[PDB]
């Protein structure tokens, strides 16, 4: 998981939907030496299933539960932060410009 | 003897800089830099038992199958119910 | 070869707010 | 055959002072070995699986955890009597040496207490009673890594040594992947051959036959050019326009290093005395151990080797100028 | 966020590894191939 | 339920210093059902008198404490080592060696050169006294054999719940993992 | 204990060494009535 | 159980503008040397100050209080937690935030029965034994009236041991305690075998006999003058704690010079 | 509870350090159980 | 090869000392009660004729309280951990006459 | 600046003392030595060097 | 006990030099 706000978050008890998009486009995924684009010849991806692990810490719950009261209040909560955050936007630059 | 076998064996025992004596641990800081003691001395880690562990039941690994899925042209997109149980603190970059 | 070299009763960063090359962030 | 020691000119005012206190008695030496070892050897027959071992009812008072790994029996010494005839093979005792290079063979280890209750078990694991290692085809979904060790294992193999593992399973920081460790190794590999079963053609041409590199090259055997020329047979072309179909296989080497089950209740490593060696009921009372390896064949017999890891410390002390009084100790296996 | 990954791979840790899994391994250009130092073809027999 | 009851002994661990379960005196007893009510009635009153020797040897050589196998005995019941103060001779005079080497010329293969000489008399016992487990010749001192003059009569609270072998009274609870 | 093998089955004899005594008694002219004991390892029957 | 819930949240303005202003004492140039970021965003606070939202606090203050006494196990605050703020997080209003105000600040401090529970025992001792003596015979007994002054050194005693003393009612009969260990478990319906000698001038089974060991320290020129047994009995056990405490010094003191040896003669 | 902290300070952008701004249990929590599920990385310190 | 023994935690009040022999399992009827089928030997039983003879088979004695302090502990023996009987393998000196 | 003094020895002592073996015993397979490592009095030896 | 024996002679960096 890559994303800042979700990389290292940390899920109190509860239930959490998460859904992701998963990406079929064969240039976006696979990668080339010759520089070709596959998407031109074969070369298909399909899945066949997608699941999910989270391991969860055995930490003994008479450390658990006062863990979790003390992260619902207001002050003691998560903030999160990418290594490099911006926003990155391209520029066209017309041919010989 | 009279002391308990890992106090006594320094399996459980204080530390070096406890039980030497106030001469040696005070030559030891000082004979450092060229004749050291520190190896000659062991040091007992004692890894904290009660409040880490659990007796009750946990898992380590969890196998969630998608609830709902779409399959398009050029995108799976699938819908878990990632559910915690109580006392559980999920890390969710594991 | 001989170094001694001077500065060190510690250092400072100091509080109220802390350290500097950023932990992480380009 | 002589010593040669270095003494150290010390003055002497002060050694009579740092010989005058390391004569004390609370203040003695103590070294443990850094390989804290109950090892044994557990024979294999020619083509077996599944070595099974038991131990009889006895303390856990330290246990520190297993660390096992596999050995070709004509590189290990009979270990007495010096001389042993039948070792006859000269070539990087294992044992010995500490290169270890059969840890792609391990299939699945239980551990049972008593003769009645998994150890890991509590259910902190997958697979329940059966710290698995690799598993085969059967993946319902478990393989971990593009390779075939099971995913909970490389939990509990990365997180007993390098501590990693439950908190975000990064790339082994450095320090803590020395040699003889986990990470510098699981090199995982793969491949492709032409799945018999479907592409309709696949003649097993066995070696001798193959007729490829015609003859440019040797016949069967480094010798000289006999060719023809012909295109070949030499393997399905599986990367290309007509390449026949397939099925990969997958394998783990895990060479110069041992497989490491810590007797922590969680496998992370909090201190060298595990968080639950001192456990009440591991050292209040005596138990017994049944456990059961499983290693897929292998010709020319081989035999199995674990690490009942233990401490193994010593003091030393000597108050009479001229004796020292060691004391030894294992808290499991003491004899 | 994908970049950024492939920039706290760095920093906090090391790049020049491979931890297959999540498919880490940098890409990279043999030095001695974009700068072709054309030191010489060492033959004199 | 009964009340001459048959003292419960207390185990030891050579490992950390603090006992390891308890149990009624498994083997040393007698077997009086060959006998009639004329020993069976002194068998019943040896075993008192047993009891009320455990009852005095334990007043008298115990130190009261709160919890029968403290999970960490305090640092100062606990028998330290008081070794005697180490008294080494320094076996020489420093100023006058370094004085007469830098001088003359010896190379010098009590003493001549000088009649002074001096102890260096040290201390010897440690700095932090030790704190947790009792050895052996203070296991047989402080865990005397009890007497429960009467059985789990009581609400799961109340019950020597130091006698269980399994239980882990920093957290009042019965380990597991077996 | 570490033995050699045996082709046979064999079977260890331990022995450890008790203090098994006895007691009699005939207060009653007719009455044989006996208390048994062994110190280390013994049957005894707790009280009444 | 409250500074417990502050010592577990809450990170003032007092002591903000206290030093914003430069008011304090040992170090008043504090505030004015930090980037001129945080003196920026430490003005602005007590100059306005910011709401604040106390409910969870004072809501983790009622749950510390009610795993410290005993409902709610020590592993189950993180469902009553959350139960108690969902509870409070709908029908709250200045009713409930206030009633809360109350509980939180009552609770911590109507503490005083509970340490008087521990400090009388006056939760299974005296209720207890004022029930026990209540299923005692009627307060006459045949032979003597010695009787009441031993009932009476029995409540005293319950009164000034608090250790733990408790006195159950383990079914038809109730069993008086010496320690929450119960080493000493003496049957108290049981001497309903000394309405035998309260009287007199071998019959007394030694759970009586510990009734009496256990009392006895209590005991002056109360149960008093040759009254037989119950009289003497009573000095004799006086006694022989007397001697156990010299023996017992004796033995620290002989074992401190220096195994059976003291063991033997001592006892 | 929407807040108003002075943003740049409730994202503790150029707040306090993650010892003043987390309650004491926490910073404890976090502090002596760094050896195992560390939460250094969870929050922030302003820099 | 390597019988091993434990006795649960017990009190050794007057426990006077060991005692103990090897026997062949064919030779010794199961104790208990009479004609057990499983026993076919007819000659001189070691178990209860006093008949024993083997006695040199035994190489190693290990005698642990609470598996962790040898019996004879501090220093009585030349290997503390175990009492040797038979030191047949190698020897540094530790044989008595022939 | 280094200790000036009471760390070094003053007179004729022995770095890399040598000793060799008071006893020695050869068979088919093994060498054995003896040797009477004498650490000598107002001294203190390290066996890692 | 007309004295200390202390003990520094460790290296000096000023009136300095231990742990």
């Amino acid at each position: 998981q890559k994303f800042f706000a979700i990389k290292n978050l940390l899920l109190l008890p509860g239930s959490y939907t998460y859904e992701w998009n998963f990406r079929k486009d064969v240039n976006m995924i696979l990668q080339s030496s010759l520089g070709n684009d596959l998407r031109v010849d074969g070369a298909s991806v399909r899945f066949d299933s997608i699941n999910l692990y989270a391991n969860f810490f055995p930490m003994a719950h008479n450390t658990a539960s006062t863990l979790e009261a003390m992260l619902r209040n207001d002050t003691n909560d998560q903030s999160f932060n990418d290594y490099l955050c911006a926003a990155n936007m391209l520029y066209p630059i017309p041919s010989n410009a | 003897s009279m002391m308990p076998q890992w106090s006594y064996m320094h399996i459980a025992g204080q530390d070096a800089s406890e039980y030497l004596s106030p001469g040696l641990v005070q030559f030891a800081r000082a004979t450092d830099t060229y004749f050291s003691l520190g190896n000659k001395f062991r040091n007992p880690t004692v890894a904290p038992t009660h409040d880490v562990t659990t007796d009750r039941s946990q898992r380590l690994t969890l196998r969630f199958v998608p609830v709902d899925r779409e399959d398009t042209a050029y995108s799976y997109k699938v819908r878990f119910t990632l559910a915690v149980g109580d006392n559980r603190v999920l890390d969710m970059a594991s | 070869p001989r170094h001694g070299s001077r500065p060190f009763m510690g250092t400072w960063n100091e509080i109220g707010t802390s350290q500097l090359n950023g932990g992480a962030f380009s | 055959i002589n010593l040669y020691a270095n003494f150290f000119p010390m003055a002497h005012n002060t050694a009579s002072t740092l010989e005058a206190m390391l004569r004390n008695d609370t203040n003695d030496q103590s070294f443990n070995d850094y390989l804290c070892a109950a090892n044994m050897l557990y024979p294999i027959p020619s083509n077996a699986t599944s070595v099974p071992i038991s131990i009889p009812s006895r303390n856990w008072a330290a246990f520190r955890g297993w660390s096992f790994t596999r050995l070709k029996t004509k590189e290990t010494p009979s270990l007495g009597s010096g001389f042993d005839p039948y070792f006859t093979y000269s070539g990087s005792v294992p044992y010995l040496d500490g290169t270890f290079y059969l840890n792609h063979t391990f299939k699945k280890v239980s551990i049972m207490f008593d003769s009645s209750v998994s150890w890991p078990g509590n259910d902190r694991l997958l697979t329940p009673n059966e710290f698995e290692i690799k598993r085969t085809v059967d993946g319902e979904g478990y393989n971990v890594a593009q390779c075939n060790m099971t995913k909970d294992w490389f939990l509990i193999q990365m997180l007993s040594h390098y501590n990693i593992g439950y908190q975000g399973f990064y790339v082994p920081e450095s320090y803590k992947d020395r040699m003889y460790s986990f990470f510098r190794n699981f090199q995982p590999m793969s491949r492709q051959v032409v799945n018999t079963t479907t592409y309709k053609e696949y003649q097993n041409v066995t070696l001798p036959f193959q007729h490829n590199n015609s003859g440019f090259v040797g016949y069967m055997g480094p010798t000289m050019r006999e060719g023809q020329a012909y295109p070949a047979n030499y393997p399905y072309p599986l990367i290309g326009q007509t390449a026949v179909p397939s099925l990969t296989q997958k394998k783990f080497l895990c060479d110069r290093t041992m497989w490491r089950i810590p007797f922590s209740s969680n496998f992370m490593s909090m201190g060298a005395l595990t968080d639950l060696g001192q456990n009440m009921l591991y050292a209040n009372s005596a138990h017994a151990l049944d456990m059961t390896f499983e290693v897929d064949p292998m010709d020319e017999p081989t035999l199995l080797y674990v690490l009942f890891e233990v401490f193994d410390v010593v003091r030393i002390h000597q108050p009479h100028r001229g004796v020292i009084e060691a004391v030894y100790l294992r808290t499991p296996f003491s004899a | 966020t994908e970049l950024s990954y492939q920039l706290m791979l760095d920093a906090l840790g090391d790049r020049s590894r491979y931890f297959s899994m999540w498919n880490q391994a940098v890409d990279s250009y043999d030095p001695d191939v974009r700068i072709i130092e054309n030191h010489g073809v060492e033959d004199e027999l | 339920s009964k009340e001459i009851p048959t003292p419960y002994m207390w185990s030891y661990q050579p490992q950390m210093g603090l006992a390891a379960g308890a149990s009624q005196d498994y083997s040393s007893r007698m077997n009086w059902l060959s006998a009639g009510p004329h020993m069976i009635g002194r068998v019943n009153g040896i075993r008192a008198t047993r009891n009320q020797i455990l009852l005095e040897q334990a007043a008298l050589t115990s130190t009261p404490r709160s919890q029968l196998n403290p999970p960490n005995w305090p640092a100062a019941q606990v028998y330290q080592e008081n070794p005697a103060p180490t008294t080494v001779l320094l076996p020489r005079d420093a100023e006058a060696e370094v004085q007469m080497t830098n001088s003359g010329a010896q190379l010098a293969g009590r003493s001549s050169f000088t009649p002074r000489q001096a102890y260096l008399t040290l201390q010897s016992s440690s700095s932090q006294p030790r704190s947790g487990g009792i050895g052996t010749l203070q296991f047989v001192e402080e865990f005397v054999p009890s007497v429960y003059f009467n059985p789990f009569s009581g609400a799961p609270g109340l019950y020597p719940d130091d006698f269980i072998p399994n239980y882990d009274a920093v957290s009042e609870s019965v380990d597991g993992y077996d | 204990f570490e033995v050699d093998p045996m082709d046979e089955p064999t079977l260890l004899y331990v022995l450890f060494e008790v203090f098994d005594v006895v007691r009699i008694h005939q207060p009653h002219r007719g009455v044989i009535e006996a208390v048994y004991l062994r110190t280390p390892f013994s049957a005894g029957n707790a009280t009444t | 159980p409250a500074m417990l819930a502050a010592l577990q949240s809450q990170p003032d303005w007092a002591a903000a503008m206290d030093r914003i202003l430069a008011l304090t004492t040992r170090n008043p140039e504090a505030f004015r040397q930090q980037p001129q970021a945080n003196r920026f965003s430490a003005i602005l606070e007590a100059v306005v100050p910011s709401r604040t939202n106390p409910t969870h606090e004072k809501v983790l203050a009622i749950v510390n209080a009610l795993t410290e006494s005993k409902a709610i196990r020590k592993d189950e605050a993180g469902l009553i937690y959350n139960a108690l703020l969902e509870r409070v997080a709908r029908y709250n209003s200045t009713n409930v935030q206030a009633n809360l105000d109350r509980l939180t600040t009552d609770v911590r401090e109507a503490v005083a029965q509970r340490e008087r529970f521990m400090h009388d025992t006056n939760l299974g001792s005296q209720v207890a034994l004022n029930a026990f003596l209540s299923t005692l015979p009627a307060n006459v007994p045949r032979g003597q009236e010695d009787y009441v002054s031993f009932i009476s050194a029995l409540r005293l005693l319950v009164a000034e041991v608090p250790q733990s003393e408790v006195y159950q009612s383990g079914p038809d009969y109730f069993f008086q305690t010496s320690r929450q260990g119960l080493q000493t478990v003496n049957l108290t319906q049981a001497f309903k075998n000394l309405q035998g000698m309260w009287g007199v001038r071998s019959l007394l089974t030694p759970n009586t006999r510990l009734l009496l060991l256990l009392i006895a320290p209590f005991t002056n020129s109360s149960t008093i003058s040759r009254d037989s047994y119950l009289g003497h009995l009573i000095t004799l056990y006086r006694e022989a704690i007397g001697q156990t405490q010299v023996d017992e010094q004796t033995f620290q003191e002989i074992t401190s010079v220096s195994d059976t040896g003291s063991l033997e003669a001592t006892l | 509870t929407p807040s108003m902290m002075p943003q740049w300070s409730y994202m503790h952008i150029a707040g306090q350090d993650a010892s003043e701004y987390l309650s004491p249990g926490l910073v404890q929590f976090a502090r002596a159980t760094d050896t195992y599920f560390s939460l250094g990385n969870k929050f922030r310190n302003p820099t």
